[PDB]
C-alpha cells in the first residue's frame, strides 16, 4: 500500500519495505544489453554486445568497456548518462588510493566506496539514487582474479561467474549448470563459455563486431581490449 | 489552497501583491494636499475607547525636519519603513551636507517594498503619503505595498479610498492657498468619518517654505473646527 | 438550470441578468426603507452604503 | 501523473518523465544538421524569420566556443546561451591550467556532467537543449559531437537536431564522407535544408552555415555568405 | 431532499405546508411562533433567511455565578438537614448543569434511604458528588494558560 | 538554515497566524491593571491553585527593572522567552544611558521584537499579550499594552484574558475620577472588577501595588480579606 | 541542497512514531541471529546464506569486530550495515587518542545510539533499518547488548533477531540456564540458529564469532565445520 | 520539494496547539513515576515497565539518572530522547561551577532546559520533545524542592506531583492523604509503596518491578540513596503486615 | 493545472507555464515603440496617469551618455535591472575606460535573467525592454524578453495592443534609413497613435522621447520640448 509519500521519496512502507530503490533495480533494463561477466582460474573476461542502429555512427564511441586504472577494468550497464557519472568517481577515488597510501588499490576495497556512495544517495530523501549497474575485474597480489558487483541499492558481493543487464535470470541459470558440473577453466575454455552464454539466451550466432572483450590476465594484468580480428579467432574456434 | 508565494497568475497578475493592496482598505483615512503655499495633510485616529489614552496613537511621523508622513494600514509593519526613512536622510546628510529631497527619500524607501523571498518573506500592508518642501518647491508623493512610487497633487488614501478622491477632484484647482486647503480637507473627513468631529479625532501637519518644522497641536485645532 | 433546448430560438432569446449596485442603487434602497418609519431628518445614508461591500 | 513532478522521483517502472519531457521540448524546434568531411566539420541551421521580426543576422544559433570549436544549438535558445558560456569557460581553464588547446573528447565529456547534474534535484530542472561539437585538428582530424538533455555524449558522422530529426537524415547517409571535399559539402548541406521543411507553416525562413577544418586553419569562422553565394543557387535547382 | 420511496413524502410536504400556512399572508391576527432547536447547522436554510424569521437568539454556555441558586433551587424540596454543605460542592466542581444537579440530588436522596434514615447527611452530598459527577470529566488543557 | 514563509496573505485581505495567536490569548486566565497620579494598581485572576503544591513558581507577575513591573496573557512558555530578552534590553540601557529605561523604551523593544518575529520565516509567533506599568520620572504613572500582531497603545484600564469583553464592558460604566482618587478605593476597584471574572473567594485573587517610590509589593491574604470584607460591606448599602 | 532540514518523522494523533515502526519491519524480515552470554564468553551466531552457488562467501562478512575485543552483527538489511559499522569504528579511536585506554563496551552503546537517535530526530533522512547485537568482555564481565532503529539499548542474556525470533526466544528461555561455558553456548546457539534454516548447515551456512577474555575471535570455517559434526 | 513538509508550527483554527497535544496525551502511556517531600529528604518512586528473565539489570540506575552531586531525575517518554537531554542538562550543570565554582541552585537548572524544549517547538518544524520528567536535589536558599518538567517547556514547584496517567487517580489519593511538614523516612516511603500497591496493576508489587531513589542530607555531602534488594522487600513486609491488621475491623 | 504552479515542472507538453504567464505580465503595460536610422535610434513611449491629479508614470529612463531603456512591465523588476544595468556601464569605464558596446551589455543581461527562471524558489523577472544604443558600428534597437529571448530587431513595439503598432512598422521600414530625426520621430509617434482608441491621443502630457545618435547624447524629452515634435501632423482617418 501506499502510506504517506512511499511512492516518491525514499522512506518505508507499512509493509517494511521501500520503492524508489527497487523501481531503480529495474530503471537499468530500459537499455536493452546484457553484460557477462566470467572468472577463471587465472583470468576474468568481460563480454557484452553493443547495438549499432546508425550507419552514421561511430564504432570507437560507444563500447562500455571503461578503464579505471592500468590493472582495474569495468562494464557499465543501465542507462548511459548516469553510468559515466559512476566512471569518473571510479577514476577519481582510485587515483587518491594513490596519493594517499602509496599502494595500488585492491579491487574488493574499490567497491566498498562505490557501494557507500550510493548509500547516501538512497538516504537523502531529496536526490535521485543513479539506476546503473557496475561489475569489476582485476588481478589481487597473491589472491588470483576477482569479479565484484555495485548495486544501485548499495551493496556488493564477491563472484565466481554473474552476469547482468536484462536477462538474469536466463543467464545465471545457464550458468549454475555450468560451473556446479566442476569442468576446466584455463583461458580459452572460460572466453568460449563467456560466449556461448550470450549466445544461447539472445539466440544470436553473430558476427564478430557487436560483442567486445575485456579478458585480464595473471601473466598480464593490465585491463585489455580485445581487437576484432583476434575476437573473430575465439569465435571460429568455438565453431566446430 | 497553499499556492507558491510568488508566482504568476495565468491572467498576468500576482497573486500576493493583490492581497497587500486590498488589505489597505481596512486602514484609516488620511488626506494630503499639496499646495504652492505649504502641503497640508490629515488623517483620522479611529479611538475605539474611551479608557485609551489618544496621543500614543499617531499616524503622522516627521523624517527629517521638513517631511511628514501618513501611514494607513497595518500599524507596526509600518514602523519598520519609518525607521529606515529616518536613517537614510540621515546618511544622505553626513556624507553629503545638504538635505535629501523628497522625491529621493521615497526611492530608498520603495526599494524593499518587494525585496521578500526565501532567501537573500511577504509583502508589507501599509500605504504612505509623504509630504515635504525642497529645492523644487513643496511636493506630495504617494506609494503602495508594490512599490509602485508616484507623485499625485492631493491623493486620499484609506477606508474612503474611492469616496474622498471624487469629492476632492470636485473642489480642487491649482491656485489654491494654504488655509483653504486645510478647512477643505476636514470637510471631506467629516462626511467620510462616522463619529462627530473634536480634537481628539483627528490631527493636522502642514509644512511651509519658510516654517519648515511642521507643528500642529490640540487649542488650534478646535479653532479651526469653530470657524467652519 | 439552463437547458440548450429552450435556448434554441424561439423559445428564449435575450439573456438579462440582473446585478449589484455600485453606490447609489444602494441608497436607493436606504431612502425608501426608511420613510415609512420614523427617522432622524439630520442624518445620512451614504455612510451606510460604504460600509455595505456586498 | 504523481510521478511527473520532481526529476528526483522515478516512475513506478524505472524511468524519469521529466527529462522526457524536455526532450520533445527541443523536438519543436527547426531543424539545424551537421557533417563532417575527410578534412573538416560544415555546420548547417535553419533559421525563421516571421514577418520582419528582428535585423538579418539576429540571435544566431551557430555560436563560437574556443578559436577551434563550434556550436550549432537548437531547442530553446535562452538555455543554449547558458551551455555556451559554460563551454567558453570551460576551455580556458583547460588553457590555463595546462597550457593547450582542449581536445573535443574532454569538452564533450565536461560539458555533458554539467548537464547531468541538472537531473537529480528538485531544485533545478534539465535543460531545454541539444547542440553539436565540431572541431578540427592536425593530430586528431575532425570529429564531431552531439549531446541531448539527458547527457548522453558520443560521436557521429551526420546527425540533425530538431522537427525534421529522422526525416532529415535519411537522406544524409544517401551522401558519403570519405571522398567528400568540405567544400564540396557546403552545397550539399544546403540542399538538406531546402528540401525538408516546405514553406507552409513558414514561408520565409534563413540559411546559415558555419564551418571549421583544414581550409580555415583549423580556426572556427562563419563561411563566406554574401561572397561567391554558391549554397543556395545550387540548392533551389532541386525542383523537380 | 427528495427521494423516489413513499417514506419521505409524508415529511416534504408538511414542512412546505407549515411553511405555506405560516405565511398565507391572508389574516393571521398577530400569532407569535417560537422555534428552539438545539443545533442550527443542519437545518433549512430558507427559514434563516429574512422575510420569514429576523429573530436568531443564541444561548451561551453559563459560569459558576448562576449555578448558587441552581444549587438552591434543587435543595429546596428535601430534607436538607443542617449539618450539610453546600458551598464545598460548588466550588470544586467546574463543569456541571442543572440535570447533574439533579442528578446528585437524587443520589443525595437514594443515600439516605438506603441506611433507613429521614434528612441527608453531608457525606451522602460528598458521595454523591465523587459518584455522580465522574462521567464526562475528559479533556482540559490545565497548567499551560495564563 | 530555514527558508520556509508561514505567515502569508489570504484572499480576503487579512492573515492567519495572527488571528489564531489571539485566540490563544483569548484561553488565558484575566489580569487587570488600572492607574492614578501616585499608585498604580494590577491584579490576576484565576489563581487555580491545587492547594497542596508549591506557589512561589507560580508566580506570573514580575519585574524587567526596579521601575517595570509586567502581567501578560496567553501560554506561560512564551511569556518567559520575553521576559529574560527584556530584562536583558532594559539592562543594557542602563549601560549606555546612565538614566532607568522608561516605561516607553522597553514596550517598543516588545512590541518590534514580537513583528519581526512574524515578519521572518519559519517562525511560530507568539501568544501572549503584556500589561506593561511603570511610573517614569518626574512622577508619570502610565501603563501600555502589547498584543501578538506586535501593535502597543496606551490605556487606562486593560483586561486581558478569557472574558476580557465583559471585564472592559463593566469598566466602561466605570469612568469615575473619584475611585482613581483613593488609593484603597482603587485597588478595591480591582476587586471590583476582579470578582466578577470569577469565582473570586479572596484567595484566586493575587494584586500587586507600586506607590511610584518602591519596587512592587504583594499584598497578604489577609489584606484580601479586609478589601473583600468592606467592598461587601458598601455593596449592600444599596437599600 | 538548499536548506531544506524539515522533520519528516511527526507524532501521530494517536501519540505514536509511524516511521520508527515501520523501521522496526524492516528488521523482522531480515536474517536471524542469535548472541548468547555464558559467564566466561559471548557467541554471536548469524545466519548466513547465498541465494545462488554462484557467489562468493570469502567476499562479505557478518561477524565484524570494532576494536580488539568487541565484537558486533546485525540482522537488518545490509548496506545501512556498512555505515554505522566505520562510524563506530572511527568513533572508538578518538576513545583512544584521548584516554590511552580501550572503550568499555558500555561506553559505545551509549555513543553509537547517540548517533543513531539524533539521526531519526534530524530532517530530510530516513532512520536506519539495522538493529545491532553488541559484544565484548571489558573488566572480567562479558557484556551483550542489543540497539534498534528508535536508538535505544538494552542488556540481554540470551536474545534472537530476525526472522521468527519469537520461535527462538521462546527456545532459549527453556534451553538456557543461568550459567554456561562457551562450549556450551556454541552448543546451544547452532541449536538454535536452525529453527528456521535451510536443511544444508555447512561451514557457509553460518558464521559464530566469540569474544573471549583474551579478546575477540572469529571462528573460521575450518573450526565450524569441525563443531557442527554432532550439533544439536 | 515543499509538499513533503509536515508543519509542526502552525496553530491550530481552533486556536490551540496541534503537535504538542499529541505527545503530551501520549506521555500518559507506559510510565509511572512520583515523588514525595514535606520534611528532610525526598523520595523518587519508578516502576520497571518489563521485567524479563533474559536481562542483565547491571547498570543499578536504570530511570533514576544522577545528573549532579546534589541532584536526579526520574524521566518518562521516549527512551533515547531521554539520553539526549539527560546529557545536555548533566553538561549545562557542569559549565556553571566552571563559571562561578558554586553549585547550581534546581530553580535555574529546569529553567535552563525549558529554554531548550521550547524553542524546538517554535521554530525550525522539528519534532518536538516527548519526554516528561521529574526533579529532586537541595540548593542553600529553600532546600528540598520538586519539579514537574512538560513537552511544552513548563515547570512548576510541587509536592506529590506524578508523570503517568494511570498515576492520575494517585493524584486523588495524594489530595486525599498527605501532611504539611509530617514527613519521615518511613511516613513518607511507606505512602509511595501504598500508592503503587494500588495504582500499578501488578499483584503484590513485585520488588523486581519498583525502584526507589532517596536524597538526604548527611552532613555537607547531600548524600543520593539508591537502594536495591532487601530493603524493598521488608518495607512490602511491613506494608502487608499494617494492611492485614487494619482488616481486622472488617 | 498541478504542473501549472513551479518554473521547475515541466510540461506534458513540453512547455513551462511559469514563462507564458509572465509574457502576459508585458502585455499589460502600456505601449511603446523603439526604432531606428541610419545615425540615430529614437524610442517613443506612451504614459498612462493613475488619477486626473497624479502625475503620468515614467517610462523612459537614462542609463549612460549613450544607452538608454524603455519600459513595459513591473516597477521593481523594473529598477532592479536598471540598477544593474547602471552598474555595469560605469565598470567597463573604471575598468578599460571605454563605453561599453549594446551588444555585449544585453548579453549579460540576458544571462542575468536566466538563473531565476531555472532554480527553485524564484519568480521569471516579467518585464519587457527597449533597450537603445549607439556605439563604434551605429545604433541599435534590441527587445528582451522574460523567456531571456534578446533581438537584434530595426523597429519594434511592446505592451499592450502593440500589433496595430507592428503592422505601421512593416510596410514602412524601407523609409527609415534615409530620414534625419524630423521625419524620423514623426514615423514614430504614427505608430503609438494607432495603439489608441479614436477619441483620444497624444496631449504633450503622456508622451516622451529619447533620441541617441553619433553626435548626440541620450537625451529625455518630456512635457516642454515634446511640443516641437508634436506639429504637422495629421488626424486618424475614419
Amino acid at each position: 500500500s501506499s502510506a504517506g509519500f512511499d511512492r516518491h521519496i525514499t522512506i518505508f512502507s507499512p509493509e517494511g519495505r521501500l520503492y524508489q530503490v527497487e523501481y531503480a533495480f529495474k530503471a537499468i533494463n530500459q537499455g536493452g544489453l546484457t553484460s557477462v561477466a566470467v572468472r577463471g582460474k587465472d583470468c576474468a573476461v568481460i563480454v557484452t554486445q553493443k547495438k549499432v542502429p546508425d550507419k552514421l555512427l561511430d564504432s570507437s564511441t560507444v563500447t562500455h568497456l571503461f578503464k579505471i586504472t592500468e590493472n582495474i577494468g569495468c562494464v557499465m550497464t543501465g542507462m548511459t548518462a548516469d553510468s559515466r557519472s559512476q566512471v569518473q568517481r571510479a577514476r577519481y577515488e582510485a587515483a587518491n588510493w594513490k596519493y594517499k597510501y602509496g599502494y595500488e588499490i585492491p579491487v574488493d576495497m574499490l567497491c566498498k566506496r562505490i557501494a557507500d556512495i550510493s548509500q547516501v544517495y538512497t538516504q537523502n530523501a531529496e536526490m535521485r539514487p543513479l539506476g546503473c549497474c557496475m561489475i569489476l575485474i582485476g588481478i589481487d597480489e597473491e589472491q588470483g582474479p576477482q569479479v565484484y558487483k555495485c548495486d544501485p541499492a548499495g551493496y556488493y558481493c564477491g563472484f565466481k561467474a554473474t552476469a547482468a543487464g536484462v536477462k538474469q535470470t536466463e543467464s545465471t541459470s545457464f550458468l549454475e549448470k555450468k560451473v556446479k558440473k566442476k569442468f576446466d577453466w584455463t583461458f580459452e575454455q572460460t572466453v568460449e563459455t563467456a560466449i556461448t552464454c550470450l549466445s544461447t539466451v539472445l539466440s544470436i550466432d553473430f558476427k564478430p563486431s557487436e560483442i567486445e572483450v575485456g579478458v585480464v590476465t595473471v601473466e598480464n594484468p593490465k585491463f585489455r581490449i580485445l581487437t576484432e580480428a583476434e575476437i573473430d579467432a575465439h569465435l571460429v574456434a568455438l565453431a566446430e | 489552497y497553499d499556492r507558491g508565494v510568488n508566482t504568476f497568475s495565468p491572467e498576468g497578475r500576482l497573486f500576493q501583491v493583490e492581497y497587500a493592496i486590498e488589505a489597505i482598505k481596512l486602514g484609516s483615512t488620511a488626506i494630503g494636499i499639496q499646495t504652492s503655499e505649504g502641503v497640508c495633510l490629515a488623517v483620522e485616529k479611529r479611538i475605539t475607547s474611551p479608557l485609551m489614552e489618544p496621543s500614543s496613537i499617531e499616524k503622522i511621523v516627521e523624517i527629517d525636519a521638513h517631511i511628514g508622513c501618513a501611514m494607513s494600514g497595518l500599524i507596526a509593519d509600518a514602523k519598520t519603513l519609518i525607521d529606515k526613512a529616518r536613517v537614510e536622510t540621515q546618511n544622505h546628510w553626513f556624507t553629503y551636507n545638504e538635505t535629501m529631497t523628497v522625491e529621493s527619500v521615497t526611492q530608498a524607501v520603495s526599494n524593499l517594498a518587494l525585496q521578500f523571498g526565501e532567501e537573500d518573506s511577504r509583502p508589507f500592508g501599509v500605504a504612505l503619503l509623504f509630504g515635504g518642501v525642497d529645492e523644487k518647491g513643496p511636493q506630495l508623493f504617494h506609494m503602495d505595498p508594490s512599490g509602485t512610487f508616484v507623485q499625485c497633487d492631493a491623493r486620499a488614501i484609506g477606508s474612503a479610498s474611492e469616496g474622498a478622491q471624487s469629492s476632492l477632484q470636485e473642489v480642487y484647482h491649482k491656485s489654491m492657498t494654504l488655509k483653504e486647503a486645510i478647512k477643505s480637507s476636514l470637510i471631506i473627513l467629516k462626511q467620510v468619518m462616522e463619529e462627530k468631529l473634536n480634537a481628539t479625532n483627528i490631527e493636522l501637519a502642514t509644512v511651509q517654505p519658510g516654517q519648515n518644522f511642521h507643528m500642529f497641536t490640540k487649542e488650534e485645532l478646535e479653532e479651526v473646527i469653530k470657524d467652519i | 438550470t439552463l437547458d440548450p433546448a429552450l435556448m434554441r430560438p424561439g423559445r428564449l432569446d435575450r439573456k438579462i441578468e440582473f446585478s449589484l449596485p455600485d453606490l447609489e442603487g444602494r441608497t436607493h434602497i436606504f431612502k425608501i426603507h426608511a420613510r415609512s418609519m420614523s427617522v432622524e431628518r439630520d442624518i445620512r445614508f451614504e455612510l451606510l452604503a460604504r460600509l455595505c461591500p456586498n | 501523473t504523481g510521478y511527473d513532478l520532481s526529476a528526483s522521483t522515478f516512475s513506478p517502472d524505472g524511468r524519469v518523465f521529466q527529462v522526457e519531457y524536455a526532450m520533445k521540448a527541443v523536438e519543436n524546434s527547426s531543424t539545424a544538421i551537421g557533417i563532417r568531411c575527410k578534412d573538416g566539420v560544415v555546420f548547417g541551421v535553419e533559421k525563421l524569420v516571421l514577418s520582419k521580426l528582428y535585423e538579418e543576422g539576429s540571435n544566431k544559433r551557430l555560436f563560437n566556443v574556443d578559436r577551434h570549436v563550434g556550436m550549432a544549438v537548437a531547442g530553446l535558445l535562452a538555455d543554449a546561451r547558458s551551455l555556451a558560456d559554460i563551454a567558453r569557460e570551460e576551455a580556458s581553464n583547460f588553457r590555463s591550467n595546462f597550457g593547450y588547446n582542449i581536445p573535443l573528447k574532454h569538452l564533450a565529456d565536461r560539458v555533458a556532467m554539467y548537464v547531468h547534474a541538472y537531473t537529480l534535484y528538485s531544485a533545478v530542472r534539465p535543460f531545454g537543449c541539444s547542440f553539436m561539437l565540431g572541431s578540427y585538428s592536425v593530430n586528431d582530424g575532425a570529429q564531431l559531437y552531439m549531446i541531448d538533455p539527458s547527457g548522453v555524449s558520443y560521436g557521429y558522422w551526420g546527425c540533425a537536431i530538431g522537427k525534421a530529426r529522422q526525416a532529415a537524415k535519411t537522406e544524409i547517409e544517401k551522401l558519403q564522407m570519405k571522398e567528400m571535399t568540405c567544400r564540396d559539402i557546403v552545397k550539399e548541406v544546403a540542399k538538406i535544408i531546402y528540401i525538408v521543411h516546405d514553406e507552409v507553416k513558414d514561408k520565409a525562413f534563413e540559411l546559415e552555415l558555419s564551418w571549421v577544418g583544414e581550409l580555415t586553419n583549423g580556426r572556427h569562422e562563419i563561411v563566406p555568405k554574401d561572397i561567391r553565394e554558391e549554397a543556395e543557387k545550387y540548392a533551389k535547382e532541386s525542383l523537380k | 431532499y427528495d427521494s423516489n420511496s413513499g417514506g419521505e413524502r409524508e415529511i416534504q410536504r408538511t414542512m412546505l405546508e407549515l411553511l405555506n400556512q405560516l405565511d398565507g399572508f391572508d389574516s393571521r391576527g398577530d400569532v407569535k411562533v417560537i422555534m428552539a432547536t438545539n443545533r442550527i447547522e443542519t437545518l433549512d436554510p430558507a427559514l434563516i433567511r429574512p422575510g420569514r424569521i429576523d429573530r436568531k437568539i443564541e444561548f451561551p454556555l453559563p459560569d459558576e455565578k448562576t449555578k448558587k441558586r441552581i444549587f438552591q433551587i434543587h435543595t429546596s424540596r428535601m430534607t436538607l438537614a443542617d449539618d450539610v454543605t453546600l458551598d464545598d460542592l460548588i466550588m470544586a466542581k467546574d463543569d456541571l448543569s442543572g440535570a447533574d444537579i439533579k442528578a446528585i440530588c437524587t443520589e443525595a436522596g437514594l443515600m439516605a434511604l438506603r441506611e433507613r434514615r429521614m434528612k441527608v447527611t453531608n457525606e451522602d452530598f460528598k458521595k454523591s458528588k465523587e459518584n455522580v459527577l465522574y462521567k464526562k470529566q475528559e479533556g482540559t488543557p490545565e497548567g499551560l494558560y495564563l | 538554515s530555514y527558508d520556509r514563509a508561514i505567515t502569508v496573505f489570504s484572499p480576503d485581505g487579512h492573515l492567519f497566524q495572527v488571528e489564531y495567536a489571539q485566540e490563544a490569548v483569548k484561553k488565558g486566565s484575566t489580569a487587570v491593571g488600572v492607574r492614578g497620579r501616585d499608585i498604580v494598581v494590577l491584579g490576576v485572576e484565576k489563581k487555580s491553585v491545587a492547594k497542596l503544591q508549591d506557589e512561589r513558581t507560580v508566580r506570573k507577575i514580575c519585574a524587567l527593572d526596579d521601575n517595570v513591573c509586567m502581567a501578560f496573557a496567553g501560554l506561560t512558555a512564551d511569556a518567559r522567552i520575553v521576559i529574560n530578552r527584556a530584562r536583558v534590553e532594559c539592562q543594557s540601557h542602563r549601560l549606555t544611558v546612565e538614566d532607568p529605561v522608561t516605561v516607553e523604551y522597553i514596550t517598543r523593544y516588545i512590541a518590534s521584537l514580537k513583528q519581526r518575529y512574524t515578519q521572518s520565516n519559519g517562525r511560530r509567533p507568539f501568544g501572549i499579550s503584556a500589561l506593561i506599568v511603570g511610573f517614569d520620572f518626574d512622577g508619570t504613572p502610565r501603563l501600555y499594552q502589547t498584543d501578538p500582531s506586535g501593535t502597543y497603545h496606551a490605556w487606562k484600564a486593560n483586561a486581558i484574558g478569557r472574558g476580557a469583553k465583559s471585564v472592559r464592558e463593566f469598566l466602561e460604566k466605570n469612568y469615575t475620577d473619584e475611585a482613581i482618587e483613593t488609593d484603597d478605593l482603587t485597588i478595591k476597584l480591582v476587586i471590583k472588577a476582579l470578582l466578577e471574572v470569577v469565582q473570586s473567594g479572596g484567595k484566586n485573587i493575587e494584586l500587586a501595588v507600586m506607590r511610584r517610590d518602591q519596587s512592587l509589593k504583594i499584598l497578604n491574604p489577609e489584606e484580601i480579606e479586609k478589601y473583600v470584607a468592606e467592598i461587601e460591606k458598601e455593596k449592600e448599602e444599596n437599600e | 541542497e538548499r536548506g531544506y532540514s524539515f522533520s519528516l518523522t511527526t507524532f501521530s494523533p494517536s501519540g505514536k512514531l509511524v516511521q520508527i515502526e515501520y523501521a522496526l519491519a524492516a528488521v523482522a524480515g531480515g536474517a536471524p541471529s542469535v548472541g548468547i552470554k555464558a559467564a566466561n564468553g559471548v557467541v554471536l551466531a548469524t545466519e548466513k546464506k547465498q541465494k545462488s552457488i554462484l557467489y562468493d562467501e570469502r567476499s562479505v562478512h557478518k561477524v565484524e569486530p570494532i576494536t580488539k575485543h568487541i565484537g558486533l552483527v546485525y540482522s537488518g538489511m545490509g548496506p545501512d550495515y556498512r555505515v554505522l559499522v566505520h562510524r563506530a569504528r572511527k568513533l572508538a579511536q578518538q576513545y583512544y587518542l584521548v584516554y590511552q585506554e580501550p572503550i568499555p563496551t558500555a561506553q559505545l552503546v551509549q555513543r553509537v545510539a547517540s548517533v543513531m537517535q539524533e539521526y531519526t530526530q534530524s530532517g530530510g533522512v530516513r532512520p536506519f533499518g539495522v538493529s545491532l547485537l553488541i559484544c565484548g568482555w571489558n573488566e572480567g564481565r562479558p557484556y551483550l547488548f542489543q540497539s534498534d532503529p528508535s536508538g535505544a539499548y538494552f542488556a540481554w542474556k540470551a536474545t534472537a533477531m530476525g526472522k521468527n525470533y519469537v520461535n527462538g526466544k521462546t527456545f532459549l528461555e527453556k534451553r538456557y540456564n543461568e550459567d554456561l561455558e562457551l562450549e556450551d553456548a556454541i552448543h546451544t546457539a547452532i541449536l538454535t540458529l536452525k529453527e528456521s534454516f535451510e536443511g544444508q548447515m555447512t561451514e557457509d551456512n553460518i558464521e559464530v564469532g566469540i569474544c573471549n577474555e583474551a579478546g575477540f575471535r572469529r571462528l573460521t570455517p575450518t573450526e565450524v565445520k569441525d563443531y557442527l559434526a554432532a550439533i544439536a | 520539494s515543499r509538499r513533503y513538509d509536515s508543519r509542526t508550527t502552525i496553530f491550530s483554527p481552533e486556536g490551540r496547539l496541534y503537535q504538542v497535544e499529541y505527545a503530551m496525551e501520549a506521555i500518559g502511556h507506559a510510565g509511572t513515576c512520583l515523588g514525595i517531600l514535606a520534611n528532610d529528604g525526598v523520595l523518587l518512586a519508578a516502576e520497571r515497565r518489563n521485567i524479563h528473565k533474559l536481562l542483565d539489570e547491571v547498570f543499578f540506575s536504570e530511570k533514576i539518572y544522577k545528573l549532579n552531586e546534589d541532584m536526579a531525575c526520574s524521566v518518562a517518554g521516549i527512551t533515547s530522547d531521554a539520553n539526549v537531554l539527560t546529557n545536555e542538562l548533566r553538561l549545562i550543570a557542569q559549565r556553571y561551577l566552571l563559571q562561578y565554582q558554586e553549585p547550581i541552585p534546581c530553580e535555574q537548572l529546569v529553567t535552563a532546559l525549558c529554554d531548550i524544549k521550547q524553542a524546538y517547538t517554535q521554530f525550525g518544524g522539528k519534532r518536538p520533545f516527548g519526554v516528561s520528567l521529574l526533579y529532586i536535589g537541595w540548593d542553600k536558599h529553600y532546600g528540598f524542592q520538586l519539579y514537574q518538567s512538560d513537552p511544552s517547556g513548563n515547570y512548576g514547584g510541587w509536592k506529590a506531583t506524578c508523570i503517568g496517567n494511570n498515576s492520575a487517580a494517585a493524584v486523588s489519593m495524594l489530595k486525599q492523604d498527605y501532611k504539611e511538614g509530617e514527613m519521615t523516612l518511613k511516613s513518607a516511603l511507606a505512602l509511595a509503596i501504598k500508592v503503587l500497591n494500588k495504582t500499578m496493576d501488578v499483584s503484590k508489587l513485585s520488588a523486581e518491578k519498583v525502584e526507589i531513589a532517596t536524597l538526604t542530607r548527611e552532613n555537607g555531602k547531600t548524600v543520593i540513596r539508591v537502594l536495591k534488594q532487601k530493603e524493598v522487600e521488608q518495607l512490602i513486609k511491613k506494608h502487608e503486615e499494617e494492611e492485614a491488621k487494619a482488616e481486622r475491623e472488617k | 493545472n498541478q504542473y501549472d504552479n513551479d518554473v521547475t515542472v515541466w510540461s506534458p507538453q513540453g512547455r513551462i507555464h511559469q514563462i507564458e504567464y509572465a509574457m502576459e505580465a508585458v502585455k499589460q503595460g502600456s505601449a511603446t515603440v523603439g526604432l531606428k536610422s541610419k545615425t540615430h535610434a529614437v524610442l517613443v513611449a506612451l504614459k498612462r496617469a493613475q488619477s486626473e491629479l497624479a502625475a503620468h508614470q515614467k517610462k523612459i529612463l537614462h542609463v549612460d551618455n549613450h544607452i538608454g531603456i524603455s519600459i513595459a512591465g513591473l516597477t521593481a523588476d523594473a529598477r532592479l535591472l536598471c540598477n544593474f544595468m547602471r552598474q555595469e556601464c560605469l565598470d567597463s569605464r573604471f575598468v578599460f575606460d571605454r563605453p561599453l558596446p549594446v551588444s555585449r551589455l544585453v548579453s549579460l543581461i540576458g544571462s542575468k535573467t536566466q538563473i531565476p527562471t531555472q532554480r527553485y524558489g524564484r519568480r521569471p523577472y516579467g518585464v519587457g525592454l527597449l533597450i537603445a544604443g549607439y556605439d563604434d558600428m551605429g545604433p541599435h534597437i534590441f527587445q528582451t524578453c522574460p523567456s531571456a529571448n534578446y533581438f537584434d530587431c530595426r523597429a519594434m513595439s511592446i505592451g499592450a495592443r502593440s500589433q496595430s503598432a507592428r503592422t505601421y512598422l512593416e510596410r514602412h521600414m524601407s523609409e527609415f534609413m534615409e530620414c534625419n530625426l524630423n521625419e524620423l520621430v514623426k514615423h514614430g509617434l504614427r505608430a503609438l497613435r494607432e495603439t489608441l482608441p479614436a477619441e483620444q491621443d497624444l496631449t504633450t502630457k503622456n508622451v516622451s522621447i529619447g533620441i541617441v545618435g553619433k553626435d548626440l547624447e541620450f537625451t529625455i524629452y518630456d512635457d516642454d520640448d515634446v511640443s516641437p515634435f508634436l506639429e504637422g501632423l495629421e488626424e486618424r482617418p475614419q
